């Protein structure tokens, strides 16, 4: 079913391309390199069954970096509250958020 | 948010897919697939994939030219069908159009899990990365790596292309 | 999940380097020769800490070293340097090669004065 | 031819001179007179964006020299 | 036929020699301007750090003002369990700003031609 | 020796395009392995600094790492200028 | 998720449906197969670019290679069917039953 | 100010096409011991204006059996793509500066063929269909060779950016390093623009008017404009690719003049070739591209991959 | 954004030329005039009948050789790598199998058109 010829011969036929944290050209990093490094090191050698429970924190952080679902939710909440308080005139946006900032290098 | 260009491009992508999936005459199916390939080129270009977009456009242009030749050779009928010359083709086209409409509405005005998961919208620009470095294109680097990292991939694809030539010769022999 | 700590806007202030990219490119080689020490300290900090919030003082030392370098240049020969970076600035790619006379004059200037 | 072919060739050559000369002149006119900046890579774009920010007039072409560092 | 083929091969060899010299010189020039970029990079990194941190602080203060009435909202609460620094998402940095800055930040480089 | 002679004769007489193609292909295949400059090309590619050279933390036990770029230790590109 | 991702997955579903529901011509189904490949290429490219997996930039090209092989294979079979019947209709191929 | 540049590029190109028609008529005339247009305007200068005005005041007809939508779309696509193919050409600066300009040129050219295919099919006429199938065959004949020739020539350049070709040739024309590829490329551009002896699609002797026989008046003039624009565009590209003109940053007009002279020479060479030779049979063109050009092109691609490595001559800008 | 404006301008100019061509001149369309052209006479059959393709096998082969171009276009960038011996070996290997597939179809009479 899975004859691990690569591991028996030490070949690396396709393992160079399986993960995002593995030796990219010119050392260009993946967007989620640290999260994946952490999740891989947390779950290494403990087996699949233990890794899903005991490394769920690292994997949840990794998935958040990948898809950013909670970040978009928080931004949407903030902007809805801003829209609501602006419509009634309660809140006034600062100049550096309207296009009149003092830009810095 | 900003101009929603890529949203318009992906909607036109879906519309071209409905165009050729409605299964009308192949001359118009290939036209729909060419339109889809072009707007998909545009979609990928808007994310930093210049080479991949231009490449898929080139490949599908060549493929659809071969398909046009084969359509005139073997797919012709006295009256080729368009999207309005048939109740069946027109119905499939309209159902696909308003199905895309319903998906897009239900997705952008509230937040529903259609089949896999949910989405609120916001425009594609939010998920970008603001990374600042380089005298190169990372896409071009990753694609050039096929000749130093991807030896195994080059081997299997070259073998499959040679075998593909042999195979079409075997299939079209007759006897 | 915890609050993110951020520096106040006061601790983020510094005397900026407000010269354009052509000036920086015209000075880059001597600037890398002279201000090597604080720049390398800052980059080592930056790459060991993996947190921009932990290397603000090194960055401010980087700014002050750049400003001292440019003050020396302004004090000893602004005119050859201005010639050189104007030549560099005309080019749409900012190519070093099209300006060798101006670069030679600037280099003799800094070699003899400093 | 035979030299009566040359007037049409000259008209065609004058028509073909226009695009390149017009592009050069329009580039110089809308880029401070100094050959529109090329940004093939993101480092060059970052240089242009920094230049735009420090100009103070929101234009990348305006260049600040040593007269801007007191 | 010999003379034609000989002229052709001689032309090719002259061209090869010339291009060899010119491309070596071009590679030296590329190394030189790469090294200029290397000498300049620390200053850019320092000011990029300060710019990112300042934008995040401004967003934090505006969010402290905007989200004061909502009952159970921690201002500046991370969405990650980890406590290490996470590179800010583009939307987070420019979330509360004008559409022109957001366009320039997302598509400015791609669209520049 | 004489079989292949008349064979290449007939090929040059009947299909000079294929003769030239096989000659050019064979040269392209075999000549790069006999060249003293292939290593020069590898070295030129290695000397191109695409990314920032991250400095090392000095521990007092690095006699062959420079402490300033213009110090004599480290690699030299002198071979390249004279090339 | 983003609106763009939803649209590409919808394109795949529509092409899959098109392939599944046959009409008269075989060429139309072959086109639907190509459409599915096109949507897979776009989806994988978007995911790869977004996460900056550099080495994975080559897999959409491999995808295209195999897609071309499949397309070539499909056209050969169509040539043989048309030579047998003078038409590329699905209804003609009913010789074998279950 | 950018629309000013767009119009600056387009209005002149259409005028140059108009007068290329006159130059071709006069050059073919003088090679045939006659004169060509010398009556409408001094030296036939006003002949293109009369032709255009005559074509756009004549009745355009839509065939009864034709598919009207594609019938009308095909010339629009032809002319709009012919105009679009000019925007990345560095003369010495391009209107649009692209990283992959060569590859954009390839894709737009490859899309240009559909207009001929669609127009022939839309017409629903026998001769139009025969012309369209000849176009299919022509693309199959030259498409693979043309792309590999560009790749081989471009290896010395280091990228697909068209403006880099000026720097690549600061001291020598790239034709002194690849004149075999230059010959095969010239013939492939003859075939790619449907020009004698490779102009099978029109098939004037064989098929009367080929794909555009049905077309009349303004729609016909649009196909004509598109073809002649493509003839100038291909030659200009050939000039930039193989005969780089020295460029002075502070005086780009010199580059512009040099470049325009070289592209005019190549266009006149097309006209000369048309005046000199018999037409290729369409099956023969395929044999010519697949049995002679493709083996040499594969071998020369191998050679041009190996050569910069053998000699430590590899170009900059990965 | 500039390329979008360029494409829009070009398509608009061409469409306006078509519009002028169809709305400026006098129109006198009748059935005889709008009928199909076949050199003096009425066509026997339809132009939508199947039109045999004698180069059908070269057309399928073009599909596979066109994808060889997608694998060879990154070669200018591949030349910049450090292990040039692996890159050159792989690039050479790819073109050799492309030459062998051409030699196979050529020797098996696959490039001859159907008769
Ligand atoms: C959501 C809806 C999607 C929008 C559809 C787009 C607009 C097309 C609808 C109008 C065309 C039909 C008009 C007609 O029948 O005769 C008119 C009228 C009626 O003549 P008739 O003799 O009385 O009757 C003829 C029969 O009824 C029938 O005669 P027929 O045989 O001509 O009918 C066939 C026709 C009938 O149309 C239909 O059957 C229904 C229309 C649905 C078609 C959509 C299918 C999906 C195709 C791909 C998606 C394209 C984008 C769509 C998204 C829109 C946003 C951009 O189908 C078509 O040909 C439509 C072609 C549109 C594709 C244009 C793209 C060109 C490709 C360029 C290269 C690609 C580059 C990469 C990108 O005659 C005229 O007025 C003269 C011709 C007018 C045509 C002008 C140009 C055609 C439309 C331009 C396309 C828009 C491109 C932008
Ligand atoms: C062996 O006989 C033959 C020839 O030899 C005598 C030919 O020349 C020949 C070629 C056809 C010629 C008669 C040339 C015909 C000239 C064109 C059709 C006129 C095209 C000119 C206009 C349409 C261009 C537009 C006009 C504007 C002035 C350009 C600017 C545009 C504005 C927007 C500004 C053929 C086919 C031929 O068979
Ligand atoms: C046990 C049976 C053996 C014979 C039968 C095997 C059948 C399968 C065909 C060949 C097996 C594959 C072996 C090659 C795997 C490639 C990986 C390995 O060889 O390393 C490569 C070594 O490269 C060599 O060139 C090997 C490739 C040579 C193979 C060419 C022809 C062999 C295939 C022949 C059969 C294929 C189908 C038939 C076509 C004729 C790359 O090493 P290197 O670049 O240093 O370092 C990479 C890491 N970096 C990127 C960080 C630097
Ligand atoms: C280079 C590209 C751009 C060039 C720049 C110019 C752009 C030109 C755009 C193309 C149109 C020009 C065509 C020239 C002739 C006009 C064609 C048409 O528009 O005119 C008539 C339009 O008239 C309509 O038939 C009805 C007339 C009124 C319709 C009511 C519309 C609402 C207006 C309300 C009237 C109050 C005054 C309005 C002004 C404020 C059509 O009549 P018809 O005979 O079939 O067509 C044959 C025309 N002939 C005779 C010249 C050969
Ligand atoms: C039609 C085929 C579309 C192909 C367009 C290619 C244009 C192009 O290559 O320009 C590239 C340019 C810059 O790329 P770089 O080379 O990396 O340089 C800039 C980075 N510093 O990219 C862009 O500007 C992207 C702009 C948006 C893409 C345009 C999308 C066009 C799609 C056509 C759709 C047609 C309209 C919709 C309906 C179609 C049929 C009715
Ligand atoms: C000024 C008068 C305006 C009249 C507008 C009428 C438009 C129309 O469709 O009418 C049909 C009209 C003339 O026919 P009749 O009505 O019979 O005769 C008119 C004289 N009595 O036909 C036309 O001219 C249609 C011309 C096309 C208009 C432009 C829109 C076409 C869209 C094409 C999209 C495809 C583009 C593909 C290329 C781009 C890809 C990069
Ligand atoms: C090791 C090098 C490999 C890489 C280089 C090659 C890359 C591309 C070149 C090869 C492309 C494929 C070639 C396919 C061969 C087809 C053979 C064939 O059948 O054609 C023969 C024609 O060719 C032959 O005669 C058969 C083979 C004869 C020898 C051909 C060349 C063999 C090698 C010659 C040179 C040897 C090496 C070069 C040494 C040069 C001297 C120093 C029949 O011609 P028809 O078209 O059918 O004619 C129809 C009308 N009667
Ligand atoms: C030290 C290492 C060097 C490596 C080798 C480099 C030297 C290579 C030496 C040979 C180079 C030859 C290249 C030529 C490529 C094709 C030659 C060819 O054989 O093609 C002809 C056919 O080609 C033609 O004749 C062309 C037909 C159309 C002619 C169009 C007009 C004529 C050309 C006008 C001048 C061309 C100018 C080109 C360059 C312009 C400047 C950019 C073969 O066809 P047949 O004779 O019928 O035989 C086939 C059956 N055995």
């Amino acid at each position: 079913p899975f004859f691990d010829v690569q591991k028996r011969l030490g070949l690396d036929l396709d393992r160079w391309m399986t993960i995002q944290s593995a030796e990219q050209p010119h050392k260009i990093p993946g967007r989620c390199h640290a999260f994946e490094k952490e999740w891989i090191e947390c779950a290494h050698g403990i087996g699949g069954i233990r890794a899903e429970k005991e490394c769920k924190i690292e994997f949840d952080d990794f998935v958040e970096c990948l898809l950013r679902q909670k970040t978009m939710k928080r931004l949407s909440a903030i902007k809805r509250q801003r829209d609501k308080l602006i419509k009634e005139g309660k809140y006034t946006p600062p100049p550096h958020h309207l296009g009149k900032e003092d830009p810095r290098p | 948010m900003t101009m929603y260009i890529a949203f318009i491009l992906s909607t036109i992508f879906v519309i071209g897919f409905v165009g050729f999936s409605s299964k009308p005459s192949p001359i118009y199916g290939g036209l729909g697939l060419i339109v889809s390939g072009g707007v998909g080129c545009g979609i990928v270009l808007n994310f930093g994939g210049s080479f991949l977009g231009l490449m898929v456009f080139l490949i599908y242009l060549g493929g659809m030219l071969v398909v046009f030749g084969y359509t005139t050779a073997m797919a012709t009928e006295m009256y080729p069908e368009v999207w309005v010359s048939n109740k069946t083709v027109f119905g499939a086209f309209v159902s696909g159009l308003m199905m895309e409409f319903c998906m897009v509405y239900y997705a952008l005005k509230e937040e529903e899990v259609e089949i896999i998961f949910k989405f609120n919208g916001l425009g594609d620009w939010v998920i970008y990365d603001t990374g600042d470095s380089g005298f190169f294109s990372e896409e071009a680097m990753g694609i050039a790596a096929l000749y130093s990292y991807g030896t195994w991939l080059v081997i299997v694809t070259g073998w499959s292309l040679l075998i593909g030539v042999v195979v079409i010769m075997e299939i079209t022999r007759g006897n | 999940p915890g609050i993110v700590e951020l520096p106040t806007l006061e601790d983020l202030k510094v005397q900026e380097v407000k010269v354009s990219s052509s000036v920086l490119k015209a000075a880059a080689h001597h600037y890398g020769a002279q201000c090597d020490k604080p720049n390398k300290e800052f980059m080592l900090c930056r790459w060991e800490e993996k947190d921009p919030r932990r290397c603000l003082e090194e960055g401010k030392l980087v700014n002050q070293c750049a400003l001292d370098f440019f003050r020396q240049i302004k004090r000893h020969c602004a005119e050859p340097f201005t010639e050189y970076w104007t030549c560099i600035d005309y080019s749409g790619l900012q190519l070093f090669r099209h300006c060798r006379k101006q670069q030679a004059k600037f280099d003799e200037c800094v070699l003899d004065k400093l | 031819m035979w030299f009566e072919i040359l007037p049409g060739i000259a008209v065609m050559a004058a028509c073909l001179f226009i695009p390149g000369m017009a592009t050069a002149h329009i580039h110089k006119f809308t880029n401070g007179g100094k050959e529109k900046r090329v940004a093939h890579f993101s480092y060059q774009w970052n240089l242009m964006e920094r230049d735009r920010r420090i100009s103070g007039v929101n234009r990348y072409h305006v260049t600040k020299g040593l007269e801007n560092i007191d | 036929g010999y003379s034609m083929f000989a002229v052709g091969i001689g032309t090719l060899l002259f061209g090869y020699w010339s291009m060899m010299k010119w491309n070596r010189e071009r590679r030296r020039l590329q190394i030189e301007d790469f090294e200029a970029r290397i000498a300049l990079m620390p200053l850019f990194q320092a000011e990029k750090d300060r710019r990112v941190l300042q934008m995040l602080r401004e967003n934090l203060e505006e969010e402290a003002i905007i989200m004061k009435d909502v009952p159970d909202w921690k201002v500046g609460e991370s969405v990650f369990h980890t406590t290490r620094w996470v590179t800010p998402m583009m939307g987070e940095l420019y979330g509360l700003r004008t559409n022109e800055e957001i366009l320039s930040a997302t598509y400015g480089f791609i669209w520049y031609t | 020796a004489g079989r292949i002679a008349s064979f290449l004769k007939n090929a040059w007489a009947k299909e000079p395009v294929l003769v030239a193609s096989f000659a050019i292909g064979g040269l392209a295949i075999i000549l790069p392995s006999l060249s003293p400059y292939t290593n020069y090309a590898i070295r030129i590619n290695r000397a191109t600094p695409y990314n920032y050279p991250v400095p090392l933390r000095d521990d007092g036990n690095m006699p062959d790492v420079p402490s300033h770029p213009q110090d004599p230790q480290g690699p030299s590109l002198e071979w390249l200028k004279n090339l | 998720m983003p609106l763009v991702y939803m649209n590409i997955i919808m394109a795949f579903a529509i092409a899959l449906a098109g392939l599944l529901m046959y009409r008269s011509h075989l060429m139309s189904s072959l086109l639907c197969l190509e459409g599915m490949m096109l949507s897979l290429f776009i989806m994988s490219t978007l995911i790869i670019l977004n996460t900056h997996f550099t080495l994975a930039n080559m897999m959409p090209i491999i995808l295209l290679v195999f897609a071309a092989c499949e397309a070539a294979l499909g056209l050969s079979l169509l040539v043989m069917v048309s030579n047998t019947y003078g038409t590329d209709y699905v209804q003609n191929l009913n010789l074998l039953q279950c | 100010m950018f629309m000013i540049n767009i119009l600056s590029l387009i209005i002149p190109i259409l005028l140059a096409v108009a007068f290329l028609t006159l130059v071709e008529r006069k050059v073919l005339g003088y090679m045939q011991l006659r004169k060509g247009p010398n009556v409408v305007g001094p030296y036939g200068l006003l002949q293109p204006i009369a032709d255009a005005l005559k074509l756009f005041t004549k009745e355009p007809l839509r065939p009864a059996t034709s598919s009207i939508s594609m019938f009308i779309i095909a010339p629009i696509l032809a002319l709009s793509l012919a105009l679009t193919m000019w925007v990345p050409l560095p003369m010495p600066y391009p209107l649009i500066n692209m990283n992959l300009g060569v590859l954009f040129m390839l894709a737009m050219s490859s899309l240009a063929v559909y207009s001929i295919l669609w127009s022939g099919w839309a017409s629903n006429s026998k001769y139009a269909l025969i012309g369209a199938l000849r176009a299919v065959a022509q693309t199959i004949s030259y498409e693979v060779t043309l792309a590999i020739i560009l790749l081989s020539v471009l290896l010395m350049n280091g990228s697909y950016t068209l403006s880099t070709l000026i720097t690549t040739q600061e001291h020598i024309w790239m034709i002194f390093t690849s004149w075999p590829l230059a010959m095969m490329w010239f013939i492939s551009t003859l075939a790619e623009t449907n020009r004698a002896p490779f102009d099978l699609t029109e098939g004037e002797s064989e098929l009367v008017s080929g794909f555009n026989v049905e077309y009349a008046a303004g729609p016909f003039a649009m196909f004509f404009m598109a073809e002649y624009a493509n003839i100038i565009m291909m030659n200009a590209f050939t000039a930039i690719l193989f005969l780089g003109a020295s460029h002075d940053p502070h005086t780009p007009e010199l580059y512009t003049i040099n470049f325009v002279l070289k592209t005019l020479a190549l266009t006149i060479t097309f006209l000369w070739i048309r005046a000199s030779y018999p037409r290729f049979r369409y099956d023969q063109l395929m044999h010519l591209l697949w049995k002679s050009f493709l083996p040499l092109t594969l071998a020369l691609c191998m050679w041009h991959i190996s050569l910069p490595i053998m000699t430590a001559s590899i170009p900059p800008q990965s | 954004m500039n390329i979008m404006l360029t494409l829009l301008t070009n398509v608009t100019l061409a469409s306006l030329l078509v519009l002028i061509a169809f709305w400026l001149p006098q129109l006198n369309a009748y059935s005889e005039k709008t009928s199909p052209y076949e050199c003096g006479f009425d066509p026997m059959g339809s132009a939508r009948l199947p039109f045999s393709m004698k180069f059908f096998l070269v057309a399928i082969t073009f599909l596979l050789f066109d994808l060889e171009i997608a694998l060879l276009l990154p070669l200018p960038w591949a030349s910049q790598t450090n292990n040039l011996k692996t890159m050159l070996t792989m690039a050479l290997f790819l073109l050799i199998l492309l030459a062998a597939s051409l030699a196979y179809e050529w020797t098996q009479k696959g490039l001859e058109w159907a008769e």
